[PDB]
């Protein structure tokens, strides 16, 4: 289902919009652009990051404990 | 083991020229459609 | 009152400031999950709080779309957030739970 | 020469939904030769081990 | 959805007969419009000051009369096939097509 | 009882669509050809001539 | 008749050509030294003497 | 009237990527969806090549299999997009089940328990297809897989051999096996528009998790365009691995043909099932494991009993974010583990991360949904 | 409201085989529809089942039809079926044409 | 929260639908030891001594 005119209850909001053969596909995209990723990157760091670290370390630990297990000095 | 290895490279050759053309120009295809709603401007006039 | 209450009161105010709504110029409850509970709560509003909710859902959503976010002054500052939904929330809550004592006897 | 170029596009192919077909299934098959000789070369010129040897081997029979 | 159906069609597709019609309706409404002293020194003072002369029926008959099927779907290419238009909406309009659609409706693949 | 579509507007329908069903048939037919790498049509196009004799 | 024809159905998925279980396969002794592991061929399934 | 609204056949058409109502906001994330649509395809169409080529019988599997790569025209590209989509398919598989849980998506009760369903169904599709070539991994995959079953009491043992046709994995096996891989993806494909069905009646959700009714727009330009460049995104993805990489992340094992013999010291799944099967050998217990195996899986129907949080996303929950992404590096560990031997290091941790993933999903997400409704005072 | 006029999966069964208006004087000839569906899973079903078994290559394709006939439990009855099938189900299909002929059916 | 299923109605409800869910267990594993031919159950039956030790 849904549809369009059916939705939901809207009202006193203006849109503005241009045409597509009247603006540029990319304004500002080094510009404005770069900084918005770096942003969106501080943004997310602590959230994503650390999990991901600590596998790292626990694959990296994990691999020399079972190479270096392998070998023998007495008995 | 592998005879098609040289035939395939030459195709992925082809296939990283075809993308690092194709990619780009889909890229602006969508972003020209998407133009309308990436500009537009919002305001809310409310009574009173 | 004192030392507690306000560490307690600005954790609160650290999540909040995690949470990132405000960012959005969302208030707190317009980020509520629509159950029936909810979509009730919502029809109830009056006519200004339903405007101001639509249009500030549509700033958020458009925000998200273009993945920008509100200039700094305007993020909504904590508790200045407004609970408009609260009241009503309760009232059809309390009003459910009653339906709910009546069909067990 | 270039205002007017790709006004001159527009007006004379891009117009009609006719001709800007026309226009890209005459283009595909200009653009596949040239792709495909022009990618070839650059495989070729990358490497020299395959049939550039055939000089030697062929024409004795 | 019609009305641009309509708009393209005439673009591409104008018969002989509805431009005769045009022609008909646009006589009728020149001279209809043109009947007591005010809307005929309306038409005076106006002309004036858009055209530098007063243009007599006669000769607007002489432009309509010229107006064929081909200049029809010439003229109305010229202006509405495959341009942007400038779209104004208020009241209900949930349903008022996207602009994007509303552009694409504005050329046509058949054609 | 076709006898519907008979008269002046629809031999003007006709005529006003004419060059583009012309221009559709071109491009049904160079789309063809170069799908299917038509030899006999192909070896008279100036360049293409990856075929060589 | 549902039980039957589902029933059968069924059963078309276990036996065949797969009754054989012959095998019972004669070892040398002497063939196997001390401290080895000699593994044989045993009605389809590895057999270790 | 127009003709796409009114056709009983366009209309469908219509409803589903024309005009349907699309929120404003979705991002990549949300292609996933038309990507696993386009390797259901991609797998299908190779699919029904290889099989015009293919044979079923253990004489000649393998070497019709080489008789594809050397002597069928382009037969190779067929059987690497085939070999390497079929890990595409589980890429995105992920991606997807993963963006459902991040942003609450799986509340569409319907929906996401028919995706159960869908991942389920084309999960056991791809095991039956790693036999068909009949590799030493595809038939040491075919035993230990298999005989998992033997473990459920009292019955385990007879429905291992029922589904065998033998006492092992032999004749009746393979051909069995191309017979099922034939006619589940179409199965899939029947369920994968019951699962577009259901998602109908209320539209997509987005990242906000908020509701979109406010701001949808048609699916006809914006969302079309932007599965376009999402399908060519992948098309890099595939093409990369097939015609740079073929084996990548293949098993050079399969090479040799099978040997019901020789059991290699290697023995381990395709990497889309790693992480089970690290979960599977982390228990000292053959019904356990086979046990915890299944719940592994079946887990993800749990998941919205589960829901404990106000709000429905995670965009704007913090707390949850972290145990999410611990989740998902939970899930590197145990395939990481999975692709290894049961010695040292690799017993113990594969043994914490499972119960980690339990302990994650069953207990530490739902309290701390909680937490974060009382930070909220909600 | 009920269950099956609801329901987004029901809604279309019950739209087609429950509550669907259909002429009270349809008589059999109006069968063979419902008797080509019937045929039509049956022939997928047998047809399954001798897929578990068929081999595709000329050297074993009469042999694997063999194989199926005397060692497969029941791999007879499954094969005849099969084959029958595909005759029962051009009876039907020619009934059905014949019925859509006579009747002017083939006006939809 | 399933507290809301906790009153002296609800539990007249389970009471009513015993004999049936009941009723329909008795179905339900009949129905399971006809159909697989449960060898361990069905031994006890007088007749139906079809597998005769
Ligand atoms: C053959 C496998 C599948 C196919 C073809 C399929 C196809 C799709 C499509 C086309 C969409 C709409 C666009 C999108 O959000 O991506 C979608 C959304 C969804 N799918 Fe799947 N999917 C499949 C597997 C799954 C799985 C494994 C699950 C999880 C158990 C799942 C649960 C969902 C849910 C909950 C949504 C709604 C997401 C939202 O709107 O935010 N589906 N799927
Ligand atoms: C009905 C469409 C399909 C057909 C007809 C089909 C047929 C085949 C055939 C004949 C083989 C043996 C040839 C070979 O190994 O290359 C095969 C292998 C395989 N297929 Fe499919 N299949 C289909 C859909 C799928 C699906 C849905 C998947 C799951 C993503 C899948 C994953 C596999 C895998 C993993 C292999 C073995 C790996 C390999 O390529 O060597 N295929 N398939
Ligand atoms: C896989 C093959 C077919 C199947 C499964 C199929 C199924 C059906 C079904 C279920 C009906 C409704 C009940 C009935 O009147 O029988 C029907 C009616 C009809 N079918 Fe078919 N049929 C098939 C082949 C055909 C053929 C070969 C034709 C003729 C070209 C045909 C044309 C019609 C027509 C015109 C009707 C309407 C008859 C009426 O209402 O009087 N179908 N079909
Ligand atoms: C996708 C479902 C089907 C499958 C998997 C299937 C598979 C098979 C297989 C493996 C054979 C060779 C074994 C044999 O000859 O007995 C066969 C034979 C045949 N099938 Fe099918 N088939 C299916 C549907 C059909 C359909 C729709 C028809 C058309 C009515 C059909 C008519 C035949 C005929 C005429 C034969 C050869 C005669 C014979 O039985 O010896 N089957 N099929
Ligand atoms: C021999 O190598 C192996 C595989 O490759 C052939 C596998 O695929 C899997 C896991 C496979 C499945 C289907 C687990 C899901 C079970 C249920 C009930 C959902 C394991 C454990 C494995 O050891
Ligand atoms: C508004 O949200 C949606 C999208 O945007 C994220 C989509 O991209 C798609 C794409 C689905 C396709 C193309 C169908 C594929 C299914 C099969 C069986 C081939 C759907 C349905 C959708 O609802
Ligand atoms: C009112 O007229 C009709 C009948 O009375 C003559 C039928 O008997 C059927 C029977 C159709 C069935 C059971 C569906 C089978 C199709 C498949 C793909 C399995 C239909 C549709 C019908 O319209």
């Amino acid at each position: 289902g849904r549809q369009f005119g059916h939705l939901t209850r809207v009202r006193h909001v203006i849109t503005y919009s241009l045409s597509p053969f009247e603006q540029r596909a990319f304004p500002h995209y080094f510009s404005k652009g770069i900084p918005n990723v770096l942003r969106r990157t501080r943004a997310c760091i602590l959230r994503v990051a650390p999990p991901f670290v600590a596998f790292y370390l626990v694959y990296t630990w994990g691999t020399q404990e079972f190479e270096k297990s392998k070998r023998k000095n007495p008995a | 083991a592998e005879p098609e290895h040289d035939h395939r490279k030459r195709m992925g050759l082809k296939m990283l020229l075809m993308m690092g053309l194709l990619l780009p120009l889909v890229y602006a295809m969508k972003r020209h459609k998407w133009s309308v709603l990436k500009s537009r401007k919002l305001a809310y006039r409310p009574p009173k | 009152v004192s030392a507690s209450s306000r560490w307690l009161e600005g954790i609160r105010k650290w999540y909040y400031n995690a949470a990132g709504f405000n960012k959005l110029g969302l208030m707190r409850d317009d980020t509520i999950h629509e159950n029936d509970d909810v979509k009730e709560a919502i029809r109830r509003l009056p006519e200004n709080l339903y405007d101001d909710r639509v249009f500030r859902i549509k700033r958020a959503l458009d925000l998200s779309m273009r993945q920008q976010i509100l200039p700094k002054e305007q993020w909504t500052k904590y508790e200045e957030d407004k609970s408009y939904l609260e009241p009503y929330l309760k009232e059809v809550i309390r009003e459910r739970k009653e339906r709910e004592e009546w069909a067990k006897k | 020469v270039a205002p007017t170029l790709t006004a001159r596009l527009y007006s004379l192919l891009f117009r009609r939904t006719s001709t800007f077909a026309l226009t890209i299934v005459v283009g595909a098959l200009f653009f596949e030769r040239a792709f495909d000789q022009g990618a070839d070369a650059i495989y070729e010129h990358i490497n020299e081990g395959k049939l550039w040897k055939h000089i030697k081997h062929k024409y004795e029979n | 959805f019609v009305l641009q159906g309509q708009w393209m069609r005439l673009c591409t597709s104008a018969t002989e007969s509805e431009v005769l019609r045009g022609k008909n309706l646009l006589r009728n409404a020149l001279v209809s419009h043109l009947d007591g002293t005010t809307p005929v020194c309306e038409d005076i003072g106006r002309s004036l000051l858009t055209y530098g002369r007063r243009i007599p029926l006669a000769e607007w008959e002489s432009r309509i009369a010229e107006v064929d099927a081909r200049v029809v779907r010439e003229v109305c290419s010229k202006y509405f096939y495959d341009q942007c238009p400038a779209v104004a909406g208020f009241g209900p309009i949930e349903q008022l097509p996207d602009y994007n659609r509303i552009r694409s409706g504005m050329f046509w693949l058949r054609f | 009882m076709l006898t519907r579509f008979l008269g002046p507007r629809y031999r003007q329908l006709a005529r006003n669509w004419v060059p583009t069903a012309q221009l559709w048939g071109a491009v049904g037919a160079v789309g063809l050809v170069w799908a299917t790498d038509w030899r006999l049509i192909l070896d008279w196009v100036p360049y293409i001539n990856g075929k060589f004799k | 008749a549902a039980k039957n024809v589902v029933s059968q159905f069924v059963s078309s998925m276990s036996a065949s050509a797969d009754v054989l279980a012959m095998s019972k396969i004669e070892i040398k002794l002497s063939d196997i030294p001390e401290g080895k592991n000699m593994a044989f061929k045993w009605r389809g399934k590895p057999l270790f003497v | 009237t127009n003709i796409r609204k009114s056709h009983p056949l366009m209309k469908i058409v219509n409803n589903a990527f024309i005009d349907l109502p699309a929120p404003s906001n979705i991002s990549s994330w949300w292609n996933f969806g038309s990507l696993l649509g386009i390797c259901l395809i991609l797998q299908i169409l190779t699919g029904l090549f290889l099989a015009m080529h293919y044979t079923s019988d253990t004489t000649t599997a393998f070497s019709s299999v080489t008789h594809i790569c050397r002597d069928v025209n382009y037969g190779w590209i067929i059987r690497y997009m085939h070999a390497n989509g079929a890990s595409m398919f589980f890429i995105c598989l992920y991606m997807h089940v993963g963006r459902g849980l991040y942003y609450g998506s799986y509340t569409f009760l319907e929906t996401w328990n028919i995706g159960v369903i869908l991942l389920l169904t084309v999960m056991a599709t791809a095991f039956m297809g790693y036999v068909l070539p009949w590799g030493q991994m595809s038939f040491w995959g075919a035993t230990v897989i298999t005989n998992l079953l033997s473990a459920i009491p009292y019955i385990g043992t007879n429905l291992v051999e029922w589904i065998w046709g033998g006492f092992s994995v032999d004749k009746a096996t393979l051909t069995r096996f191309f017979a099922f891989h034939f006619i589940l993806p179409f199965i899939i494909m029947a369920i994968a528009m019951v699962h577009l069905l259901f998602l109908h009646e209320t539209g997509s959700n987005n990242p906000t998790g908020i509701s979109s009714d406010v701001d949808k727009i048609p699916f006809h330009p914006y969302y079309t365009i932007k599965d376009i460049l999402g399908a060519l995104l992948l098309i890099l993805a595939l093409m990369l691995l097939v015609l740079f990489a073929p084996d990548l992340l293949g098993d050079p094992d399969n090479y040799t043909p099978a040997n019901p013999l020789n059991t290699p010291p290697h023995i381990k799944p395709e990497w889309y099932f790693l992480f089970a099967y690290a979960i599977l050998r982390s228990i000292p217990n053959k019904l356990g494991g086979v046990l915890a195996l299944a719940f592994s899986i079946l887990i993800l129907a749990l998941i919205p009993l589960l829901h404990t949080s106000k709000q429905r996303s995670m965009m704007f929950r913090p707390l949850s974010q972290c145990l999410f992404w611990a989740l998902v590096a939970d899930l590197l560990t145990l395939t990481w583990i999975g692709g290894q031997p049961v010695e040292h290091p690799y017993i113990t941790i594969g043994q914490l991360a499972s119960v980690l993933y339990f302990l994650l999903i069953l207990v530490l997400m739902p309290t701390a949904g909680t937490i974060e409704n009382k930070l909220l005072k909600w």
